[PDB]
């Protein structure tokens, strides 16, 4: 009666919070999709090759 | 003499059983009056 109501409110948050973190990689893809061009490997590759 | 023993020790075990019996009430009366209380703050 009290306890439970508190299981049931968190449980909706993360409910709420597997949808947002699927949609917040989807968005992360799309924007890397278009931002990434032939000007980033020469700030990528040369820094693989330090590590 | 005996047979009053007999009498008041057959009346005896007849009033805890009867303490027993209410026992039972006063237990199950407040299991479903708590549990209500719960659905109606858990509907809510």
């Amino acid at each position: 009666a009290q306890a439970e109501i508190e299981q049931e409110l968190n449980s909706v948050k993360d409910a709420l919070r597997a949808q947002v973190g699927a949609l917040a990689v989807t968005g992360a893809e799309k924007i890397l999709g278009a931002s990434i061009d032939a000007n980033a490997h020469e700030q990528l590759v040369s820094k693989l090759a330090a590590e | 003499a005996g047979q009053q023993l007999r009498e008041a020790k057959a009346q005896a075990a007849e009033i805890v059983e009867q303490a027993k019996k209410r026992a039972n009430q006063i237990v199950d009366e407040a299991r479903d009056q708590a549990r209500t209380e719960g659905e109606r703050l858990k509907a809510q």
